[PDB]
């Protein structure tokens, strides 16, 4: 890290000086909590058929969508107290924040 | 081969289709999915975690890109003025275009076969995900551009250099104005907002910024604020025919609609001028997003509410009550329980029916479930994960606008008035803008006010 300097740089290196890659691109999320895997370390609940978390069938996520989530399109609320534009910002913002990238 | 296959074998975990499915009565099909790439892979050591490819700064980084090979092509260096570079084939109405992108299997294509209209390239490879989200991205180039003009007439002697960063500092920060002075109080309501973003003292190197995993499944309560259609609006703010109202599933990847179809301007109006979609237990996500996500540009169309409990187990996520213990918040075990944490036993009852224990309730599923706290759009769990995040990228950033020695107190002065309805007057053809809050007014005439009145930034501080 050079011991001054005036502007960010691209990849947010060097913004902690202490830990310099601490919020800069292409590293590994930080965990609030431990990790919870089939295996304890890889495998996502749901791999593996007949195995269950913390006593119960893992549910499919499509069969959770379809029971809770959806609802009829014409039903729809609209918000009196907020504009589309709150909803356009706020995935602009996530795009400043986190991409995940995938194989 | 994730796109088209149906057996589990990594990188793939494809979501099964359950009996009497809505949409797909073939069970032997498949949801696709790919697995988010390990942070160490292979390993039989470390325990499964992913990455982000992006800065976790508020630092406009969609705009100015993460990495630096990006970030050069991303600007206009054949002169010194410090721009960054524009659409060389299209412009809107005479205003600047995002440049096109040079992808390989370009998605925009496969959305209008005889238009040919590719995809946008800009700082994050998304932004022509939606033509809302192109025309927000649009927007902020347009203002760095003006602003390393007005700074170029300023200061002749200041370099392609010096113009880029200073305006791209300028940028910057009102990303960061409107994000936290306007966003996120009508995000959390006020007692969150005091709880978790108390008053800015000063950086503390100390406050760890990095994104953490479960954020990047708790910020999607966002996609239950999803309207079904993109709204487009004339210059009197009425329905631009004959196509004002085009579903969602017809406007992913459609870059040829901002190119072709009256640029942003009917866009960022019909944004400003609809409501949002609220948030109901009943109501929780649409199904142009729900049924037909990509379905223009895939072999059939994808669940995202679904895609994002499977990303959360994909990631090894805790479940809403590990989180809610991490909160602080009480874990119910039974339906009734449950029932009084959600003020709704009916979907406690429904919880309970696909999980069996609110130990396994998927966190985006959790958390968009809760009851809206007052003046806000999330309940207590979200509150809590979205808080802790945004407090640790403003006091964990040393760039942060209102830290000493960043701007001075001048350049502060000035940065407190702007607005992101004064950038829409500043970068486009409208004349008539939302009044602040941009985030609460969307009724048109009530909450609109001509450009004339909202004040423009004033440079005279970064004078040398
Ligand atoms: C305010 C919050 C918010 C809004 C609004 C939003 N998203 Fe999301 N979305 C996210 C976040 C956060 C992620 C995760 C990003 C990451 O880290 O890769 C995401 C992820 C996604 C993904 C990846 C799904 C997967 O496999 O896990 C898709 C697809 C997506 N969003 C589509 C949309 C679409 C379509 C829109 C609207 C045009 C949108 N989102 C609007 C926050 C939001
Ligand atoms: C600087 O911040 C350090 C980390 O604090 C933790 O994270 C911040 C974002 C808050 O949520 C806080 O409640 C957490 O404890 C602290 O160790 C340190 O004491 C702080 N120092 C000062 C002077 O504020
Ligand atoms: N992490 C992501 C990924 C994408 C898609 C890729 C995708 C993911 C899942 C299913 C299908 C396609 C993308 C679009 C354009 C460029 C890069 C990626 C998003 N689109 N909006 N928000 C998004 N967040
Ligand atoms: C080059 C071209 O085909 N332009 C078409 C126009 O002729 C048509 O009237 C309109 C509606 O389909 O869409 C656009
Ligand atoms: C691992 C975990 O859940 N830790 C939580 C902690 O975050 C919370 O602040 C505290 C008080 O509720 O209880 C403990
Ligand atoms: C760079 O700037 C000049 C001057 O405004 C302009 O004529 C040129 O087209 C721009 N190039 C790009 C790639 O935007
Ligand atoms: C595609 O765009 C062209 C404009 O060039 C338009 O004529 C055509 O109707 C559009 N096709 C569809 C299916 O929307
Ligand atoms: O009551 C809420 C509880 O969690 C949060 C913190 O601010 C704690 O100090 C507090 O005790
Ligand atoms: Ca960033
Ligand atoms: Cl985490
Ligand atoms: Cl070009």
């Amino acid at each position: 890290c050079p011991e001054q300097d005036k502007y960010r740089t691209i990849t947010g290196m060097c913004n902690n000086r202490r830990s310099p890659t601490l919020g800069a691109s292409n590293r590994a999320f930080v965990r609030w909590l431990p990790a919870e895997y089939e295996d304890g370390f890889s495998l996502p609940y749901g791999w593996t058929p007949g195995v269950k978390r913390n006593g119960f069938p893992v549910a499919l996520a499509r069969a959770v969508s379809n029971e809770i989530v959806r609802f009829p399109t014409d039903q729809l609320t609209p918000d009196q107290e907020r504009s589309l534009m709150f909803m356009q910002w706020g995935q602009l913002l996530d795009h400043d924040l986190d991409f995940t990238p995938e194989p | 081969n994730c796109e088209t296959s149906c057996v589990q074998q990594p990188p793939c975990f494809p979501l099964k289709i359950p009996p009497n499915d809505p949409r797909i009565k073939n069970q032997a099909d498949c949801i696709p999915f790919f697995r988010s790439c390990p942070a160490c892979p292979g390993s039989n050591i470390t325990i499964r975690n992913q990455i982000n490819a992006l800065t976790s700064f508020v630092d406009a980084s969609m705009v100015y890109g993460s990495e630096e090979p990006l970030a050069r092509n991303l600007r206009n260096m054949s002169n010194q003025l410090g721009l960054l570079a524009v659409n060389q084939r299209f412009q809107d109405n005479g205003r600047a275009l995002l440049p096109f992108d040079n992808l390989h299997d370009d998605p925009c294509l496969l959305t209008n076969r005889s238009a040919r209209i590719p995809c946008f390239l800009a700082g994050d490879t998304r932004s022509s995900e939606m033509p809302e989200l192109t025309s927000m991205h649009t927007l902020l180039l347009r203002e760095h551009n003006r602003l390393a003009t007005e700074l170029k007439s300023l200061n002749p002697r200041w370099d392609g250099e010096r113009l880029y960063q200073e305006a791209r500092k300028i940028v910057g920060a009102m990303v960061q104005i409107i994000t936290y002075r306007d966003y996120l109080p009508l995000v959390l309501g006020p007692t969150a907002m005091r709880k978790y973003l108390p008053t800015y003292r000063s950086y503390n190197d100390s406050v760890d910024p990095r994104i953490a995993n479960v954020f990047t499944n708790a910020f999607r309560y966002g996609h239950t604020l999803i309207q079904p259609f993109m709204f487009r609006l004339d210059n009197r703010y009425q329905p631009m025919e004959p196509n004002p109202r085009v579903p969602l599933s017809r406007v992913f990847f459609a870059s040829w609609r901002v190119v072709l179809e009256g640029g942003i301007d009917p866009i960022l109006r019909g944004l400003m001028a609809t409501p949002a979609k609220l948030n109901r237990q009943n109501q929780i996500a649409v199904d142009e997003i729900r049924e037909r996500l990509f379905e223009q540009v895939m072999r059939i169309g994808l669940d995202l509410p679904a895609l994002n409990m499977q990303r959360s187990r994909d990631h090894g996520l805790p479940g809403y009550n590990a989180w809610r213990r991490f909160c602080g918040l009480p874990q119910p075990e039974t339906v009734g329980q449950l029932g009084t944490v959600l003020r709704n036993l009916k979907l406690a009852r429904k919880l309970m029916e696909q999980y069996g224990t609110p130990n396994n309730i998927d966190i985006w599923m959790g958390g968009v479930s809760e009851p809206l706290k007052r003046k806000g759009r999330v309940g207590p769990l979200l509150a809590c994960i979205i808080g802790t995040q945004f407090r640790k990228l403003r006091d964990g950033d040393r760039f942060w606008w209102e830290n000493e020695g960043v701007f001075s107190m001048q350049q502060r002065q000035a940065l407190a008035q702007i607005s992101l309805p004064r950038i829409i007057c500043d970068n486009t053809g409208i004349t008539t803008v939302s009044k602040n809050n941009i985030f609460m007014s969307n009724s048109y005439p009530r909450d609109f006010v001509n450009c004339s009145t909202l004040p423009a930034l004033n440079l005279a501080s970064w004078r040398e």
